[PDB]
RNA sequence: CGUAAAGCGCACGCAGGCGGUUUGUUAAGUCAGAUGUGAAAUCCCCGGGCUCAACCUGGGAACUGCAUCUGAUACUGGCAA
RNA sequence: UAAACGAUGUCGACUUGGAGGUUGUGCCCUUGAGGCGUGGCUUCCGGAGCUAACGCGUUAAGUCGACCGCCUGGGGAGUAC
């Protein structure tokens, strides 16, 4: 999946302590980045689909997530995106 | 009867926990060396209830046929039962001794004309073969319905040991609305009957100390 | 996932009854406060409490009578899929009036006798014979 | 003094080695015309010794049903394999209003204003034990008093 | 006086421990002509057959009331019946005659059951013996049918508690 | 809707349907009341006239609706925490 | 596209047991062996209950709730356009 260290530093990048694992923000960090990652397996291995399906399902999870924080708070949303690249 | 006389005779032990029935969960205190142990709090006030509704059953001219047909303790079964005026089934239980009654009716009268023939005569008006036949016959018939030879009608209540060994007895008496007392172990179902005394059903000991227990207050009812 | 918790409630009253059970257990709520007090008051329950202040448990202590389930029948009338309102005149009696039919009305949950001797229609909970 | 109904006759048949052996079952309702009912099943070669049969089973085997002045207490179903029953109270003058085999089950056991249909199948062997269970289960304002722990009134009034 | 069930039932757990092979002292009740009503107290009056308590004689060397210790099998076989045998007591008392009479250094006669290419196996007592065959006789005895079913005396060498055998031979002479 | 006809081969997922628990507020849904209207005839109730009935006819109920206004706030919804 | 079959749509809740398997993990005997629990998945019996029966039976086909997919005599026919 993802090694301890640069889970480590997506957590202290997005969050608003070591401690805060589950803040949205850092959930779609590490999900953005674990999918940034995951593109050059797939672009070598284009017939993993097991692996895929993985793939597919934590996009998917990022989309709802994103989807809850824009409603419940456009501002931090906007800084998000912006920082992450995304909806774009 | 007293707790440290039931815990004495080991009216507490039961059968092993792979083998019960889960309705008796409320009378089993827990479980030891993989054995059931049988709270004897619920043995005793249940006991003596059972004993109070037999004693008003008894003395208002009640019919009480006491069941058990294991082998240990026929016997005790046999001498309780006509120790107290009632009546009693020591050999294997007939199914249908209450619902077909009238079968069983048949068979009494039979017995009846073969005692009575056999002391009026008539043996001398048969050849010593066929005297030494109906002899026989008359033996086994004796054997099979001796407890209940002069019971008359439906009885009144049943007193059974062993309620899974005598569940057919039960059957017929919860279809007939006979009131049930059962010794009931650990590992029988305790739902067809009206009274059930929870407790060890094996031990001779234990069992006469029921039936003694029983027999006492039968006699009380009985003397008014 | 869980979407009616008072099917929920309903549907643990009925099953530990058909099990015997002398109380129940549920994850609590002021509806589930309410329709319980009205089922003791209406005496098809022994008697209701709630332990607990963040995550309360409401226990509900069964009644039988000969070795027989005092409540009957126990339904969800409106449903969260198709909601049932009821005018005044048209509120539903069960069993001819032998049973009850749970009203929320807009004075607080109550009996339909109650709630037609007060006047109002509302939401049919459930009926309970 | 019980009144006894004859509901349905059937013969059916059983074959062995030689051939079919015919004989015939009889279903049979007896009541007391107050409120007591019990229905009888018997089999037999010949259809007197079979309906017989039928009536002796038919008078054990009974129920009290807790009538209410010749009607019911309340609105009842009754479910037995595919025979679904429904019965519910009427005013006097309505008379019995049901199937044949609910009709006579109802007649003998004294209910004088009833509506009744089935549903489903109408076999009368299952129809018969729908209603009979129908109306054993129904109670009565004095008995769900007597469970719910107060008075009549308290229910009715 | 509410004496508690836990604390009656506790002491007779002092008294009585369910476990299968240990010893407990019974009363027999009845005698039949085979089986014995030993009433030692745990679910039933265990039916332990006659033929156990025959001795060499075919003699019952008991008596109504008489105690004897049983060894523990269970407690019910599905009838409720508590399994116990005298002759696994005869086996406890024949392992505490041998190791006792290891200690002792005494001799035992003894059957000799059978040969094996190591040796022989003896009974004593009921109770499996390995004889070293090198060790049957200082003399090279051809003669091996005489040895067969006579009673010798032999001394415990090595006990085996784990295989059940005993080692023997005609020691101390 | 296991075998009688009837569970998509399987998964994700947009629109849609439903949604844990507490407090506040809203009055949308909901309930109550009132007003207007719901043509007349027909159905139903109590009567009246053709010698009875069909038929004609008086008064009423009903026309379960729609809209407006004033109230209730438990439940569903909105909003806020 | 398949008898793509468990001929049993997805998810959540409640309801007596037993014998196994497999995979974690806690405590305790002196620990290894061994005794007490506590989870996941999984096979076979079986009560209530349910079913037309067969059977299913805490992995339900029981007791309910949310959404979806179908079914309406057989043949013609998964055929014609
Ligand atoms: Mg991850
Ligand atoms: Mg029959
Ligand atoms: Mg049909
Ligand atoms: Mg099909
Ligand atoms: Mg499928
Ligand atoms: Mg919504
Ligand atoms: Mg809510
Ligand atoms: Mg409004
Ligand atoms: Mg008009
Ligand atoms: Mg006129
Ligand atoms: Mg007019
Ligand atoms: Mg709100
Ligand atoms: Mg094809
Ligand atoms: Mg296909
Ligand atoms: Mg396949
Ligand atoms: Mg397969
Ligand atoms: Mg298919
Ligand atoms: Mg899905
Ligand atoms: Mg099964
Ligand atoms: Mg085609
Ligand atoms: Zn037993």
């Amino acid at each position: 999946s993802l090694s301890t260290e640069a889970t480590a530093k997506i957590v202290s990048e997005f969050g608003r302590d070591a401690n805060d694992t589950g803040s949205t923000e850092v959930q779609v960090a590490l999900l953005t980045a674990q999918i940034n990652h995951l593109q050059g397996h797939f672009a070598e291995h284009k017939k993993d689909h097991h692996s895929r399906r993985g793939l597919l399902r934590m996009v998917s999870q990022r989309r709802k997530l994103l989807d809850y924080l824009k409603r419940k708070d456009v501002a931090r949303y906007t800084q998000l995106i912006e920082r992450l690249g995304l909806r774009r | 009867v007293s707790m440290r006389d039931m815990l004495k005779a080991g009216v507490h032990f039961g059968h092993q926990t792979r083998y019960w029935n889960p309705k008796m969960k409320p009378f089993i205190f827990g479980a030891r060396n993989k054995v059931h142990i049988i709270n004897l709090e619920k043995t005793v006030p249940m006991f003596n209830e059972a004993l109070a509704e037999l004693n008003k059953i008894a003395s208002r001219k009640g019919k009480i046929l006491f069941v058990g047909t294991k082998r240990a303790a026929s016997e005790a079964v046999k001498d309780a039962a006509l120790s107290c005026d009632q009546f009693f089934v020591n050999h294997r239980w007939l199914g249908g001794m209450l619902t077909n009654w009238k079968t069983v009716r048949q068979s009494i009268k039979r017995l009846k004309d073969l005692e009575t023939q056999s002391q009026d005569g008539t043996f001398d008006k048969l050849t010593k073969k066929e005297a030494l036949m109906r002899t026989r016959e008359l033996e086994k018939l004796e054997n099979s319905l001796g407890g209940i030879k002069d019971m008359g009608g439906l009885p009144d209540a049943l007193f059974v040991i062993d309620a899974d060994h005598e569940h057919i007895a039960i059957k017929e008496a919860n279809n007939l609305g006979i009131p049930v007392f059962a010794i009931v172990d650990t590992n029988s179902d305790p739902d067809g009957v009206d009274f059930v005394i929870p407790g060890n059903d094996d031990a001779i000991r234990a069992v006469t100390l029921y039936l003694g227990a029983v027999a006492a207050t039968v006699r009380e009812g009985r003397s008014q | 996932s869980m979407q009616d918790p008072i099917a929920d409630m309903l549907t643990r009253i009925r099953n530990g009854q058909a099990a015997n059970k002398a109380a129940v257990t549920m994850p609590s709520s002021k509806l589930k406060v309410a329709i319980a007090n009205v089922l003791k008051e209406e005496g098809f329950i022994e008697d209701f409490k709630v332990e607990g202040d963040t995550k309360p448990e409401l226990e509900l202590t069964l009644k039988y009578f000969q070795g027989k389930a005092v409540v009957e029948s126990i339904q969800r009338v409106s449903r969260p899929g198709l909601r049932i309102y009821k005018r005044k005149d048209e509120l539903p009696k069960v069993m001819a009036g032998l049973g009850i039919a749970v009203v929320s009305t807009s004075k607080g949950v109550m009996t339909d006798r109650a709630a037609r001797q007060a006047g109002l229609g509302g939401e049919i909970i459930c009926y309970v014979a | 003094e019980l009144q006894e109904k004859l509901i349905a006759v059937n013969r059916v048949s059983k074959t062995v080695k030689g051939g079919r052996i015919f004989s015939f079952t009889a279903l049979t309702v007896v009541g007391d015309g107050n409120g007591r009912v019990g229905f009888g099943y018997g089999k037999a070669r010949e259809v007197p010794a079979a309906i017989q049969k039928a009536m002796e089973k038919a008078r054990r085997n009974m129920i009290n049903v807790a009538l209410n002045n010749g009607t019911l207490q309340h609105p009842v179903k009754g479910v037995h394999t595919g025979s679904r029953v429904f019965m519910q109270p009427a005013s006097e003058g309505t008379g019995i209003i049901a199937g044949g085999a609910m009709r006579a089950v109802l007649e003998v056991a004294g209910v004088h204003n009833v509506l009744a249909k089935a549903y489903g199948s109408t076999n009368p062997i299952n129809v018969v034990r729908a209603t009979i269970d129908g109306l054993e289960n129904m109670n009565s304002p004095e008995m769900v008093a007597a469970k719910r722990g107060k008075s009549v009134e308290e229910i009715l009034g | 006086m509410t004496e508690s069930f836990a604390q009656l039932f506790e002491e007779s757990l002092k008294e009585i421990e369910t476990r299968p092979g240990s010893i407990v002292r019974g009363v027999v009740v009845a005698i039949d002509k085979d089986v014995v009503l030993v009433d030692a107290g745990l679910k039933s009056e265990s039916a332990i057959p006659a033929e156990q308590f025959k001795n060499a004689q075919g003699e019952l060397e008991i008596q109504v009331g008489d105690e004897v210790d049983v060894a523990l099998d269970a407690v019910e076989d599905g009838f409720g019946e508590t399994l116990l045998s005298r002759e696994k007591a005869k086996r406890h008392e024949a392992w505490i005659t041998l190791e006792k009479a290891y200690e002792d250094a005494e001799t035992v006669t003894g059957v000799i059951n059978g040969k094996v290419k190591g040796g022989f196996t003896v009974e004593l007592n009921g109770i499996r013996a390995f004889l070293p065959g090198s060790l049957v006789d200082v003399r090279p005895v051809r003669d091996t049918l005489h040895l067969e079913g006579k009673e010798l005396e032999f001394k415990v060498i090595k006990l085996d508690q784990k295989r059940n055998n005993v080692v023997v031979s005609r020691r101390a002479v």
